[PDB]
């Protein structure tokens, strides 16, 4: 739901007080994507 | 309420300390055209103590006050007065046409039109040394694209609001990391155990 | 991304709606941190 | 570098499009007397 998925293309279009709000979205969504992977890996690793 | 205020190229900083700051007498007055806080809200100031108190003070046009908001960009925010992005504090402004505008165009007031690079938060810079706007070297006091780095406001009372001069104060302060030295008008109570 | 991590400091320095937007960040993060702990704990409980 | 400019009673217009506005040759040239832009600072029109 950010304006872009490319971190440098956010920074190359918006000024810092709102480029931070887009970057915070990508940080939240990517951190949620690592947590989904690591949870999947832990549950699998218990199977193995 | 000081007699005269500085040009924004040379904004004056007063350090406020070891004293009680009632803010009701500020915020409840209508005599300020703007009172905008950031890391606090205006009604809450009396419920706090401050480890230092900063009152940066200067004049600017009514139509550039918008750039005083922290983390913005534009000539004022880029070259003559930078707030840090986490700015905790409040900005105050009021019209001053009837004290500080003049029918000649009040050229007592200047701002930095050019500079080498974007200045650090709360950096201040008096330098008159000539700006080399085009790719030429340039010596002495003058040349084509060699600019005297201050430019002046036209302030006349016949000019409209937005053209008119405003006095501005920024109250910058820091909380709960250090000893308090300024505090609200609130009264203590007998410490039960 | 709130102004502070101390909940009573946010409630002291801000009004009903400026405190609310800042507290919702602490609620979001804290909820996500405690969910991460409960996920690690349920997986460790299955090992034990 | 035109042979004949218009006169301000009927000032000319030309539309410039589909092309590169390479102001290095323009702005650095000491052939001019005065240059004033009101929306934007000179150096970054090469980018904007």
């Amino acid at each position: 739901g950010a304006i872009s998925s490319v971190l440098n293309d956010i920074l190359a279009r918006l000024d810092k007080v709102e480029a931070e709000v887009q970057i915070d979205r990508l940080i939240t969504g990517r951190l949620q994507s690592l947590q989904t992977y690591v949870t999947q890996q832990l549950i699998r690793a218990a199977e193995i | 309420n000081a007699t005269r205020f500085a040009s924004v190229y040379a904004w004056n900083r007063k350090r406020i300390s070891n004293c009680v700051a009632d803010y009701s007498v500020l915020y409840n007055s209508a005599s300020f055209s703007t009172f905008k806080c950031y890391g606090v809200s205006p009604t809450k100031l009396n419920d706090l103590c401050f480890t230092n108190v900063y009152a940066d003070s200067f004049v600017i046009r009514g139509d550039e006050v918008r750039q005083i908001a922290p983390g913005q960009t534009g000539k004022i925010a880029d070259y003559n007065y930078k707030l840090p992005d986490d700015f905790t504090g409040c900005v105050i402004a009021w019209n001053s046409n009837n004290l500080d505008s003049k029918v000649g165009g009040n050229y007592n007031y200047l701002y930095r039109l050019f500079r080498k690079s974007n200045l650090k938060p709360f950096e201040r810079d008096i330098s008159t040394e000539i700006y080399q706007a085009g790719s030429t070297p340039c010596n002495g006091v003058e040349g084509f694209n060699c600019y005297f780095p201050l430019q002046s406001y036209g302030f006349q009372p016949t000019y409209g609001v937005g053209y008119q001069p405003y006095r501005v104060v920024v109250l910058s302060f820091e909380l709960l990391h250090a000893p308090a030295t300024v505090c609200g008008p609130k009264k203590s109570t007998n410490l039960v155990k």
